[PDB]
């Protein structure tokens, strides 16, 4: 089965670099030319280089022009993308694509993420979102969790270590002013469990290596 | 102090060694005219200026295992379009009326992909090409058709030309700077044809290093024991 | 460059009806070798991009034969005949005829279900967080459809502005609703002033605009 694996992303500070890399699988990859596209959060996909299959041919995005260069090693199954003088408007998830036979993007990766940014790497402050009768609809409960104030991308919430996925709805992060992101993840359960069963939040962070489990108890 | 009959002499054997490793209609050629010197200031000139130029690119067919093409057999544009591009022949020529010239232009080398000679791969051409350019600093130009802004594509093959201009000149800049621009009208025109052309152009003197000519070196001794010695004996004597 | 302009913005279907997508090109996308590089692409929320059209009509392998695409020039339409609940996604028009390669901007297919109102809840700061010197006041709209909702912050009856975020979910998968939260951040100085704390909610499925509040004591 065709597969392509990326990898390189994390966070850059602006002005800095990175290399992408994607490793390709299930066909001969030193017939077909090779793409980078990328998506910044929340917005559309952006194409951002191609390369011929001896490399003779390479096109470039017009805003990525003097920053990105392509190449590949085809012995190895390679595909690099070395970014330099990157901007946080550079920031977007990086997917390596081809056409196996044509320009179009046939097969792509699963993405790497790449953030620009000059924000430290900080773990998220957990808060409960209490049970209560203002949060209280028929027989039915809310609660959550408040993450708030972390960096960069990448956070996973669980209720009681994923068993609770019914009623769950994680919102999307938002960036913040201040350079870091927040969210809140709420989920409704029986209000007769209320008192009889123990709702827990998992919250990770695998950037900062941080994992908060939070108890959310009634007021 | 030499009259022509005693410089013709003294450059036997070099000229000897030259027509034995030019092509046949080279060499033929090369030949002819070294008989017309012979009994040839002037006139000579005019004769060892086409030997120079002729044995060149009898060389240069060599070097690239091309094959050498004399003037009277060469190609026209239109003759390439004419059978290369045959559906497009005739609009052709509804967008040459104002320059009729275009058609009649007439390479060192008119070469097309594998379905006018043939060759294996023109952007192989191109790339040994700018390689030396890159390699040696030796003067090139290169143009390339491109019908708006499009892309190449990997689904499907087009038919392609190849356009070499070579020359053996002083000014090798000039000349190069001199053939890019009477190709960029005719390369603009392919543009709005659809058709895929790639112009080169390059040019050795007498005074490039033997070992960086766009001719193997024993091809550039050939040439400098000879064309050049006659050329300096035609100017002292 | 090609600007491919793709309509409508967004597209609610009910289950089992026809969609009909279209993306006019700013130029003809027609090749000089024959071709119209023209493809269909779905991105379903959370994945990466899947082809589902190459060449304006040709379906890739694997792509159900619900999809289809026509078209030549500068108009194309992307057709699924009879829309299934995993079509839930963004669809994106390619071009491939000229660089840069480039994209239209997406039509966001929603399934179209029976309206619902919004269950409207409300969360006070915790006091967690109030010791930090923050407070930060959740208003949750709970599985409502469709989508257009107007929440708005009001303290001691007072607009607020500047001082709130709102984040929505993507349609479920399951039942075809949305939820969205709105926080509301105070400094736990400019919480202390104050005594009502009221949410209030806009929808075509409530009767009338819908205030959820608390007095900050209790």
């Amino acid at each position: 089965e065709v597969k392509l694996e990326e990898s390189g992303g994390g966070l850059v500070r602006p002005g800095g670099s990175r290399k992408l890399s994607c490793a390709a699988s299930g066909f001969t990859f030193s017939s077909y030319g090779m793409q980078w596209v990328r998506q910044a959060p929340e917005k559309g996909l952006e194409w951002v280089a191609y390369i011929s299959s001896g490399s003779r041919t390479i096109y470039y995005a017009d805003t990525v022009k003097g920053r990105f260069t392509i190449s590949r090693d085809n012995p190895k199954n390679t595909l690099f993308l070395q970014m330099t003088s990157l901007r946080s408007e550079d920031t977007a998830m990086y997917y390596c694509a081809t056409g196996y036979g044509g320009t179009w993007f046939a097969y792509w990766g699963q993405g790497t993420l790449v953030t620009v940014s000059a924000a430290s790497t900080k773990g998220p402050s957990v808060f409960p979102l209490a049970p209560s009768s203002k949060s209280t609809s028929g027989g039915t409960a809310a609660l959550g969790c408040l993450v708030k104030d972390y960096f960069p991308e990448p956070v996973t919430v669980s209720w009681n270590s994923g068993a609770l996925t019914s009623g769950v709805h994680t919102f999307p992060a938002v960036l913040q002013s201040s350079g870091l992101y927040s969210l809140s993840s709420v989920v409704t359960v029986p209000s007769s469990s209320l008192g009889t069963q123990t709702y827990i939040c998992n919250v990770n962070h695998k950037p900062s290596n941080t994992k908060v489990d939070k108890k959310v108890e009634p007021k | 102090k030499k009259p022509i009959a005693l410089i013709c002499a003294e450059l036997y054997k070099p000229f000897q060694d030259l027509f034995a490793a030019l092509p046949k209609d080279c060499s033929e050629e090369c030949q002819t005219l070294f008989e017309d010197i012979r009994n040839s200031h002037a006139s000579a000139w005019s004769s060892a200026l086409r030997i120079k130029g002729v044995a060149y690119e009898g060389f240069f067919s060599l070097t690239n295992s091309w094959r050498y093409i004399p003037e009277d057999l060469k190609p026209t544009l239109g003759m390439a379009i004419q059978t290369v591009f045959p559906d497009k022949f005739e609009k052709f020529l509804e967008r040459t009326h104002l320059h009729p010239e275009y058609r009649d232009f007439t390479p060192a080398y008119l070469m097309c992909r594998s379905r006018v000679q043939e060759v294996s791969s023109v952007s192989a051409v191109v790339d040994r090409f700018k390689s030396k350019s890159s390699e040696k600093g030796r003067p090139i130009r290169q143009e390339e058709s491109r019908p708006k802004t499009e892309s190449m594509q990997e689904d499907i093959e087009v038919d392609e030309l190849l356009i070499v201009e070579v020359g053996y000149q002083t000014d090798i800049e000039g000349k190069v700077i001199s053939d890019i621009e009477k190709w960029k009208g005719v390369v603009n025109l392919m543009s709005h044809l659809g058709i895929k052309v790639n112009v080169l152009t390059c040019a050795d003197n007498s005074q490039t290093p033997r070992t960086d000519w766009w001719i193997d070196e024993k091809y550039v001794r050939l040439l400098l024991n000879s064309i050049s010695y006659l050329f300096k004996e035609l100017l002292e004597n | 460059q090609i600007v491919l302009s793709q309509s409508p913005l967004s597209l609610p279907v009910s289950l089992g009806d026809q969609a009909s997508i279209s993306c006019r090109s700013s130029q003809s996308l027609l090749h000089s070798n024959g071709n119209t590089y023209l493809h269909w692409y779905l991105q379903k929320p959370g994945q990466s991009p899947k082809l589902l059209i190459y060449k304006v009509s040709n379906r890739f392998s694997g792509v159900p034969d619900r999809f289809s695409g026509s078209g030549s020039g500068t108009d194309f339409t992307l057709k699924i005949s009879r829309v299934e609940a995993e079509d839930l996604g963004v669809y994106f028009c390619s071009q491939s005829t000229h660089v840069p390669y480039t994209f239209g901007g997406g039509t966001k297919l929603e399934i179209k279900r029976t309206v619902a109102a919004p269950s409207v809840f409300i969360f006070p700061p915790s006091d967690e967080q109030l010791k930090s010197g923050t407070a930060s006041v959740v208003c949750l709209l709970n599985n409502f459809y469709p989508r257009e909702a107007k929440v708005q912050w009001k303290v001691d009856n007072a607009l607020q502005s500047g001082n709130s975020q709102e984040s929505v979910t993507e349609q479920d998968s399951k039942d075809s609703t949305y939820s969205l939260s709105s926080t509301l951040t105070l400094s736990k100085a400019d919480y202390e002033k104050h005594k009502v704390y009221a949410c209030e909610v806009t929808h075509q499925g409530l009767s009338s605009p819908v205030t959820k509040s608390f007095n900050r004591g209790e």
